[PDB]
Order: C-alpha cells, then structure tokens, then sequence
RNA sequence: UCUCAUGGAGAGUUCGAUCCUGGCUCAGGAUGAACGCUGGCGGCAUGCUUAACACAUGCAAGUCGGACGGGAAGUGGUGUUUCCAGUGGCGGACGGGUGAGUAACGCGUAAGAACCUGCCCUUGGGAGGGGAACAACAGCUGGAAACGGCUGCUAAUACCCCGUAGGCUGAGAAGCAAAAGGAGGAAUCCGCCCGAGGAGGGGCUCGCGUCUGAUUAGCUAGUUGGUGAGGUAAUAGCUUACCAAGGCGAUGAUCAGUAGCUGGUCCGAGAGGAUGAUCAGCCACACUGGGACUGAGACACGGCCCAGACUCCUACGGGAGGCAGCAGUGGGGAAUUUUCCGCAAUGGGCGAAAGCCUGACGGAGCAAUGCCGCGUGGAGGCAGAAGGCCCACGGGUCGUGAACUUCUUUUCCCGGAGAAGAAGCAAUGACGGUAUCCGGGGAAUAAGCAUCGGCUAACUCUGUGCCAGCAGCCGCGGUAAGACAGAGGAUGCAAGCGUUAUCCGGAAUGAUUGGGCGUAAAGCGUCUGUAGGUGGCUUUUUAAGUCCGCCGUCAAAUCCCAGGGCUCAACCCUGGACAG
C-alpha cells in the first residue's frame, strides 16, 4: 500500500508447489510394488479400487492407482508410474503406466488404446 | 599477433566467410576487433572495405594465405 | 631402442638443467 | 568521471578521514527515489579536514587496503555568505 | 498433409466452397430425422468460418496459423492481409486462371512440375506469387495438353482484374496484389481473426 | 473525423434460489523433454538435465637436418639421398571438455594509474678476443621390467670470462651490463644483442547493478589506519616490527542455505515474471588436497614433486596411471548416438621452403527430439447393386464414398549423364559418383491418433447395473447410462496424435501500472517520541534530480524493419534503427 512500505520488500510471491513430490521433477519414475491391494472409495462413490504401494528409485513409498479393467501385477514387480490424481481415493496421487515394464496392456480394449498401452488389432 | 582471416558462417555445405581483424589466439569464430571483408566461393561474391584493411596492415596485422591473395586480387598490396 | 615423448621428457630435463643455472 | 561530494564522519585517524556520501537512486521497481549512504576511507595528507566538513572526493592509486580516494577541497557549493536583498 | 477425404460432405456442413467442388450438393435429405444440434454456439460459428477458409485453399492448420502470425505482424488490417496471403498461393492462382478444374487439381498440377514461374520450375503449391509474375505451362506435350483442355472446356470468364491470360502460348500474368472485394469466397475475416485471439 | 494504436475474451464449482468475498480447476503458449499408439520422404537444427561416479582398447601436440655432433639405410663408396634417438629452437599457457566450487570486483557496465608483454609491425645502434664443460657415442656394470650406475669422449644458435654500450643504480662522484651463427658461387636472405615506439594479449584499483533466511545481532585483532624496514612486473597488511583504536553493522554486518555470470531464451497487452541447453563472451576446475620449477605468458587437463584414495603390471625386489578430449564399456537413471571418413575447405603449431601434425574443424552414420516443405492421387462416376448401422419398417445413413472409366508421376522402381564448393602455375574433393538433369515403366509404394455430459467443436444404439470401470474440476454408474465398455456415425488435428513432468499466462491470486482492512482474511488497547518519509506562501541563487542538443560506448549472433540467396519455407547473408 504505502510506497515506503513496498520499498521494504512487502510483495513476495507464493512459490509453485508440486502435486507429485515423489517424482522429483520427472515425467515418470520406476518403482517396485511392495503391496497390491484394494481400497474402498470415499462415500458416496462405492466400488473396489485397484491400488498398489510402490517403492520408488527416488526412495519414497507411494500409493499408485492402477487403471483399466483387471491386471497381472503382484509384489516384486517392476513398474512405471506417472503423475495425476484420483479424486476418489484419499492420498492417491499417482497412476501406473500400462503396457510398460511389468504391467501388460489391458486385454481387449478397442478405444483410446494409447491410454492403456494396447497394440492396434489387424 | 593481430591477424586478418576468415571466420566461417552460413550452413552445412554452404559456407560463407567474413574477413575479420582479430587476435591470433581467439577461436576461429571467436570475438574480434573489427569486421572488414566479406567472402564467398559459391556465389563468387567477394568484396572488401579497404580503409580498415590498410589501417590494420599498417599497425602490423598479418593476413592468412587465402586472405593474402584476396587482398592481392583487389590491389591492396600495391597501395601499401 | 626408440623413445617417443618429446614434449614431456625433453622439457622436463631442460627444466632441471636451467633450474640449476 | 564526476567526483563524489560528501561530509566527514570521522577525522580521528592519521592521514585519513572517513567520509559519508549520500546519493539518490531511482529504485529498480518502484519508481521513487531513495537515499543510499556509503562510507569511504579517504586519504588526506596534512590532516587539514575536521569532523563535520563538507569535502569533495577524488580518485587515485591505492594507498592502503581501503583508501583509494584523495580528500579534496570542497568543489563548488552555494555561499552561505549573505547576499544583497533587492 | 492433404485432405483426401469426402468433399461433398464438408460442403454440406460448411457452405459453398468453389475451390473444392463444382457439383452442387444433393437436396440434403436430412429432412427425415430432422436432426439438429439445436443451434450453434458462438464458438461453432467462428470454427466453421475458419474451416471454410482452410478447406477452400487446401491449407493445413499449422500452416494457417503461421499465415496468421505473418498477418498480425504486417502493418495493415489483419483479416485483409490474411486473405491476401491465402489468395496469392501458386496453386490458387493457377486455379483462378482457369488453368485447373479445382484446387486439388491445381495443386496436383503444380506438384508434378508442370508449371513455370518466370522460366523456372516451381513444384511446391504454397509458393507465394508476387506482382509482375509469369505463369506458364512447361513446354512438353503433356503440360500443354492438360492446361489446354482444362482451360478451354471451362467457359468461366470471371478473371478478377489482377490476372491476365494470353491466348496461344498460354502466358498467364500476375499483375498486382489482390483487392478485398476481389477475394475468392464469402467470408467475414473478422470472425476468423476473432477465432484466433488465443492461437 | 486527421493522427496513433495491431493489443487485455472467459467457463464450471459453496446456495432452496440471489448478490458478493474467496480459493481450487480448465481453455493458450513453450520444451535439451519422457512414455503410449501409429509411422512415407526430404530440408535445416538437436542429442547424459541424473553420478565433478568409475574406466578395458585405440587415437586427441608436435614440428625444425638451413643450430649441432654423431650412426643407419642404401649407393659404389662423403657425387645422390634418405630416415633416426640425443643436445639445442620455438610450440605444448591456444584449441577441446565440464559447471563441482564461487554471493566475490567472480560477472555486466563505466571509469582509473602504479604495470607487464615472446611472436607481428615501426625505428635507433651494434655484434671484438678467448676458454670451459655436458649428453650422444665408447668401455665396464646393476636391474624381470620400468629405469639405471661408473669411467672415459665430443659439437653447437647450448655454458662461462674479458673489452666496448644514447641503458640501470645513485644528489653526485662514480659503479654496473651485450652478442650467434646458418644458408647461397657472390648479391642477398632468415636470424642474434641493446635501447625507443605501435598495436594486440594479460595484471591490478575503484563507482554502479549483481539470490532466500532476524526462529541468523553483534562481527573483526594483521583486524582499520600511521611510520621504518623488506617484498612484488607494478599500487596495496602483500609481509614484518613499532605506534594508534579503529573498520563494518537493524538501509541487515557476521553466520547459515542456494547458485557459475552475461549477451540471450520462453512467456506477458504492457509493466515486468521465470530461466541461463545448443550458439558467442568471461570466470572457475582437471582423481582428492598442497607446492613450486621452466618460461613473455602457467601455479600448467594429455608436465614435475609430495601426501592420500583407487586401478593395473611384477620374475615380488619394485614399477605404471588419471576420458569433466573424440569415439566406447560398466554403473545410476524415465531418458540422450558410431570404438565412422578425411585433412579437400576454414583455423591453428613448427619449418627457408618443400611439407609434416591437428577426434579444432569439415563431413557422413543413428534417432519423428524439434521446427519447415511435400506426398499418400487428379477429373469423371446410372443414382442402380452387395454390406455395416439406425429405423415409428415408409425409409434414413455410411456415400461420389468405393467398385468403375480416363489423365498425371512429386515420391517409388530400373537405367544413363553428373556439379559448384579450389584459393589464379598446373595439380589438389573427405563429402560422393551425392545434390541436380535426361529417359523408361506404373494409381502405381505409403493414415493414424485423440474426443464426442458442461467448459468444448462433435450422438445414437446394443452390453453392463453403486458392479466392472471413468474423471481436469463439478461429478457420472442401483434396468432403457448422450459421463462406463463395444458398435456405427460425427468432430479435431494430421505424419503425427495423446498422456505425464517443468515454467509463464489466464491470476487484478503479493496489486508500481492494478486490491483491500465497520460486518467477508485484515486498524497495534491507548498515547509520548528517536531514526526514516512527506510538508504552506513570496522573491533570489544554484543546478543535484528533470528537460533538450551533440559525442563515446552498451561485441558479433538473436529479436524488429528493408532488400537478397537456397525451386518455397524453415535456415543463411547484407544494410539500418527505435527503445532502454
Ligand atoms: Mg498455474
Ligand atoms: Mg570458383
Ligand atoms: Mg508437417
Ligand atoms: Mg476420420
Ligand atoms: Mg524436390
Ligand atoms: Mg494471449
Ligand atoms: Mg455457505
Ligand atoms: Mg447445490
Ligand atoms: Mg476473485
Ligand atoms: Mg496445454
Ligand atoms: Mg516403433
Ligand atoms: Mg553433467
Ligand atoms: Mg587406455
Ligand atoms: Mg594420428
Ligand atoms: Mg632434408
Ligand atoms: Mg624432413
Ligand atoms: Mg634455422
Ligand atoms: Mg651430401
Ligand atoms: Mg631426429
Ligand atoms: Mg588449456
Ligand atoms: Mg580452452
Ligand atoms: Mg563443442
Ligand atoms: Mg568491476
Ligand atoms: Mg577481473
Ligand atoms: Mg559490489
Ligand atoms: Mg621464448
Ligand atoms: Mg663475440
Ligand atoms: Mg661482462
Ligand atoms: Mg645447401
Ligand atoms: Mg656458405
Ligand atoms: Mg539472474
Ligand atoms: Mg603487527
Ligand atoms: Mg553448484
Ligand atoms: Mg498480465
Ligand atoms: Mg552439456
Ligand atoms: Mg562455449
Ligand atoms: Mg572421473
Ligand atoms: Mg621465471
Ligand atoms: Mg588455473
Ligand atoms: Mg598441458
Ligand atoms: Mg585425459
Ligand atoms: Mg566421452
Ligand atoms: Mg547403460
Ligand atoms: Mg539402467
Ligand atoms: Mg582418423
Ligand atoms: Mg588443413
Ligand atoms: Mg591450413
Ligand atoms: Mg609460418
Ligand atoms: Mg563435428
Ligand atoms: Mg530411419
Ligand atoms: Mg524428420
Ligand atoms: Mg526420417
Ligand atoms: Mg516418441
Ligand atoms: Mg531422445
Ligand atoms: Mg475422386
Ligand atoms: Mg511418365
Ligand atoms: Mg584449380
Ligand atoms: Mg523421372
Ligand atoms: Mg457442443
Ligand atoms: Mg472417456
Ligand atoms: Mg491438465
Ligand atoms: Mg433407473
Ligand atoms: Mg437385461
Ligand atoms: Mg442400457
Ligand atoms: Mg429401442
Ligand atoms: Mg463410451
Ligand atoms: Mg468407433
Ligand atoms: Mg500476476
Ligand atoms: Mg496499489
Ligand atoms: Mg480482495
Ligand atoms: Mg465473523
Ligand atoms: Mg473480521
Ligand atoms: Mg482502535
Ligand atoms: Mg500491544
Ligand atoms: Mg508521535
Ligand atoms: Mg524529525
Ligand atoms: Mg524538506
Ligand atoms: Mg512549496
Ligand atoms: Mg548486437
Ligand atoms: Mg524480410
Ligand atoms: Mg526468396
Ligand atoms: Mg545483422
Ligand atoms: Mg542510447
């Protein structure tokens, strides 16, 4: 407000806080699943969601969502995780890229296939 | 010492030189004192600004072979 | 016998002798 | 360039003075002018200058780990001498 | 990088597009389901305008965008300068000179090295034509035959005053820069300029 | 109605509705990007951001026989000519890589005065007379090797002495100091020594500008100044002794934390925000620390010495080494290429020249990493037929779309010719028989990817039933789901299309331009007052701000304007300028 007051450095920005601290400034990271299990969604959304706990290369442990329908992942599997938030499940800030490393592609998905890591059918 | 030479500009396969007065120890495209001539083989384009050339040849700037013979064709060695 | 390091060696020895001078 | 005019804060030391120079600058963002004050070790042979003095400050070779400046007689200043009243 | 799809179709949705098709659309036969989207969002009006432009000249978007940057740069009325730029394309001039049936035709003509601009072969469609320029057919049997038949069998004498055509050798000549009234379509450039405020 | 302006968009979400304050979220740009699906071509660029973590192999700095003594290849022999270790000469201080350290005169800018300077110019004088060594070589000898040891031996542009010197010391008196020859038949050339200049390259000094933290408040004793002696190429607490008690600090000293800096790049309507890859300048570093030596120049990446850590070789006694040079291997990692060709061009080093060496550089190869161009056909095509899908069974729609008929051949294929880049004597081209040009076939060789509830362009049907799943936000999904999955259809982009990460925008949401504080977050409980900020009227002075003119500079490249060249564009080149 007062000029004299601004000249004392009274305007300072709020810095940009990341939504995915565990990645540490990366598009993806690789990790190993410590556990694979289901959680119930915050009400009123009832379902059973497929989440794994993944221990990363950057050392962290997180809880990543697994997309699509059904999966082959089990403990001591090596997967690739990416960012993005599942508004349902408290604390789950990361997905698991399908079709890479140890996660296979979703079976028999015909539409938007690149999002699930599936070949084109001939 | 001060040298009058070519610095290589333009692109891959198509090469175009400037003729420059620069200390002999700077890199081939490095910084210089004065820009003087312009040269180019493929367009057969060549020309020089002689007042500068002479003012540097006078303070003891040594040319490089190619340049030497460019100044020859343009008759700067006669005036000297 | 054939010795190749001109730069290093020769300059090192020269350095000794000149140093003593 | 232009030499720096100032006033003496400390005469106590020998062959030296400690000057304060005040300048105004247009602060980078907010466009108002500000007084920034800097101190200098000025070399003054003969120790002619006392505390409170208004002295012009000049540049020369290093005399010390600090004093680079020659203390010099006040350059031009408006006479505090009374003038006629027509 | 070219639109090889169904044309009539784009025409039903956009409007009238000369540089695409000479066949007037079917009655439209949508009068059965009577399906509409309701009306058009202001956004959809703008979008359809741009699309009109884009398909009339056979330009890709990423290209159109760069034309628009060139346009905002230029000192002058933006929509007008844009329309200039689009209308000076070699293939389009080749078309409006009746040297071609349609723009995909004209484009093909240019691609296959059948055209000359001032005694030199230009095979790229988007070559910008500048005033006082010679548009010739290459002197071979094929080139001449193409240009002759497509020029003669099409009657349209609408030549837009900046374009000269001369009879036996078939020398076309670009005289000057386009006028806003001589433009090759019914478009409010205003709408397109507006669509592009966000780039 | 002259002149300026080429620029500022919103939307959903608290409520039963409304208006507002306020956050979250979205639409746009940009990447040194990564991942998924898909992938025809060309043009110009780009390519270990993490571990300044380790390195197997090979190559990245030499040259001069016209300084010099030798011996080794030949030849018939010192007529010819080659190589070669050694002493000497210059060069290895440039070029190349990296960003760890550094909050500093390190960097940008603008000044200064006490300096240095090989090579290159310009100029003033010179080069007498002697002598002594040391490698090499020889002999003896020690070592697995690496590398040594004795005694002899020898040349020089290599060392030492004396004479002379427009210089140095000094108030002076005086004192003191130099040389080198090699070519050529001679002319002459390249050198050598001492001064005195020039330009360029370095060393210092200072104004200004140069991150976050007060839950970091006092810090500094060679520290701040003075003299005397030393020291440095030069000024200086640079050193040392004595004297004095200063210096810096709430306008943030010290301490902690992060960081190479700048031309620039990205974004912004602008004001300004974020950043510092390629490209160019400067700094700093070379396995981890410390020294110096040589030298015009180093405290020296491919030099020396020492200590340490680590790897290798060893016949066990000892040695060898430093990829953050070009390739390459392991390792870390989401992720970043060939153990390529060439000195032909430009630039360097040495040489009288011939020339030699250059992983600088010039080029190729690999990769849709990005930007730009082009293609995957063009014209005609009963309004008749198969099929998908929808349908109130009337018909609609995929769809002029295909099939089908002709034209064309960029690209593809098979043959031919075939550059400029090379510079003034010819010769000499890695790229490459590539770029381009002429012929012959033939629609022939080439379309995917997201989305379709609102923002947001694009809709129906079958399958599921709070399940399986979606989602950027609101939120969808319990029997007919325009929001899930499939189908058909549409829409957007297009050799790319999406998802994630990062930054600015929108955000007027840290507000100078541009907000607020009665009730929404927000006026100290109230005064007194120090620094600090602002402060009535009139005349004069001065000219620090302020304004106007002129000059210097703010490197080139980039951005902006005007032309020109690659068929166009990207990209390159010339010229010029507003800002500030
Ligand atoms: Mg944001
Ligand atoms: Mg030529
Ligand atoms: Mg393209
Ligand atoms: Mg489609
Ligand atoms: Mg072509
Ligand atoms: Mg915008
Ligand atoms: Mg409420
Ligand atoms: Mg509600
Ligand atoms: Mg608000
Ligand atoms: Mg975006
Ligand atoms: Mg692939
Ligand atoms: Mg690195
Ligand atoms: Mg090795
Ligand atoms: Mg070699
Ligand atoms: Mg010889
Ligand atoms: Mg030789
Ligand atoms: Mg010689
Ligand atoms: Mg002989
Ligand atoms: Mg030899
Ligand atoms: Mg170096
Ligand atoms: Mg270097
Ligand atoms: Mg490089
Ligand atoms: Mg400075
Ligand atoms: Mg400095
Ligand atoms: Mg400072
Ligand atoms: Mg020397
Ligand atoms: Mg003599
Ligand atoms: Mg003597
Ligand atoms: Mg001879
Ligand atoms: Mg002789
Ligand atoms: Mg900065
Ligand atoms: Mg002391
Ligand atoms: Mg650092
Ligand atoms: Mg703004
Ligand atoms: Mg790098
Ligand atoms: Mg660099
Ligand atoms: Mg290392
Ligand atoms: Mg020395
Ligand atoms: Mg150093
Ligand atoms: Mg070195
Ligand atoms: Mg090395
Ligand atoms: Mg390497
Ligand atoms: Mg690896
Ligand atoms: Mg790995
Ligand atoms: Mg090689
Ligand atoms: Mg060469
Ligand atoms: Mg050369
Ligand atoms: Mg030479
Ligand atoms: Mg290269
Ligand atoms: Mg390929
Ligand atoms: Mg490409
Ligand atoms: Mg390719
Ligand atoms: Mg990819
Ligand atoms: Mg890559
Ligand atoms: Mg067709
Ligand atoms: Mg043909
Ligand atoms: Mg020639
Ligand atoms: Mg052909
Ligand atoms: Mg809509
Ligand atoms: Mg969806
Ligand atoms: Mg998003
Ligand atoms: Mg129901
Ligand atoms: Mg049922
Ligand atoms: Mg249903
Ligand atoms: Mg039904
Ligand atoms: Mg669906
Ligand atoms: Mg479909
Ligand atoms: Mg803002
Ligand atoms: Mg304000
Ligand atoms: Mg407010
Ligand atoms: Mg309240
Ligand atoms: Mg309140
Ligand atoms: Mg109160
Ligand atoms: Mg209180
Ligand atoms: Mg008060
Ligand atoms: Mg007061
Ligand atoms: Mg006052
Ligand atoms: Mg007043
Ligand atoms: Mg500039
Ligand atoms: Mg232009
Ligand atoms: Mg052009
Ligand atoms: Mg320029
Ligand atoms: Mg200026």
């Amino acid at each position: 407000p007062t000029i004299k007051q601004l000249i004392r450095n009274t305007r300072q920005p709020i810095r940009n806080v990341t939504k995915s601290p565990a990645l540490r400034g990366c598009p993806q990271r690789r990790g190993t699943c410590t556990r694979v299990y289901t959680i119930t969604p915050k009400k009123p959304n009832s379902a059973l969601r497929k989440v794994a706990r993944v221990r990363l290369t950057s050392g962290f442990e997180i809880t990543a969502y697994i997309p699509g329908i059904g999966h082959n992942l089990q403990e001591h599997s090596v997967v690739l995780v990416r960012g993005g938030r599942v508004k349902d499940l408290p604390g789950v800030r990361y997905h698991i890229v399908r079709g890479t490393l140890d996660a296979v592609g979703v079976k028999d998905r015909q539409q938007g296939r690149s999002k699930y890591g599936v070949k084109k059918p001939k | 010492m001060v040298k009058l030479r070519l610095k290589r500009c333009g692109r891959k396969q198509r090469a175009v030189y400037r003729i420059v007065a620069i200390d002999v120890r700077s890199r081939r495209e490095g910084r210089d004192l004065q820009k003087v001539g312009f040269y180019d083989p493929i367009k057969s384009q060549t020309y020089l600004n002689v007042p500068a050339i002479l003012d540097f040849l006078e303070k003891g700037a040594q040319p490089t072979e190619t340049v030497y013979d460019i100044l020859k064709r343009a008759e700067v060695f006669k005036e000297f | 016998t054939l010795k190749k390091a001109d730069s290093a060696a020769k300059r090192t020895r020269q350095a000794e002798t000149r140093r003593l001078r | 360039m232009r030499s720096m005019q100032g006033k003496v804060i400390c005469a106590t030391n020998d062959k030296t003075v400690n000057v304060e120079v005040v300048r105004l600058a247009p602060h980078p963002k907010y466009k108002r002018r500000v007084r920034k004050k800097k101190k200098y070790q000025a070399h003054d042979p003969d120790n002619q200058f006392k505390v409170g003095d208004w002295v012009q400050l000049d540049k020369c070779r290093p005399i010390s780990k600090t004093k680079t400046f020659l203390a010099v007689a006040p350059e031009g200043r408006q006479s505090s001498a009374t003038r006629p009243k027509p | 990088s070219r639109y090889r799809g169904p044309r009539f179709k784009k025409i039903r949705r956009l409007g009238a597009l000369p540089g695409l098709t000479n066949k007037r659309p079917r009655a439209g036969s949508d009068l059965r389901n009577q399906s509409r989207s309701g009306k058009r969002s202001q956004y959809r009006i703008r979008l359809e305008e741009k699309q009109k432009l884009r398909f009339h000249y056979g330009i890709t978007e990423r290209q159109l965008l760069k034309y628009v940057r060139i346009a905002r740069k230029a000192k002058g009325s933006t929509g007008q300068v844009l329309l200039q730029l689009l209308e000076m394309r070699l293939d389009n001039i080749l078309f409006r000179l009746g040297m071609a049936p349609t723009i995909p035709g004209a484009r093909q003509l240019v691609n296959h090295r059948h055209i000359l601009v001032n005694g030199r072969i230009v095979d790229i469609p988007s070559y910008r034509c500048k005033p006082q320029d010679t548009i010739m057919a290459r002197d071979e049997q094929k080139s001449i035959a193409l240009i002759q038949n497509s020029l003669d069998l099409s009657p349209r004498e609408e030549l837009p005053k900046h374009l000269t055509l001369n009879p036996f050798p078939y020398k076309g000549l670009v005289n000057q820069i386009i006028d806003s009234k001589w433009v090759g379509l019914k478009i409010n450039e205003l709408l397109v300029v507006e669509y592009y405020s966000r780039q």
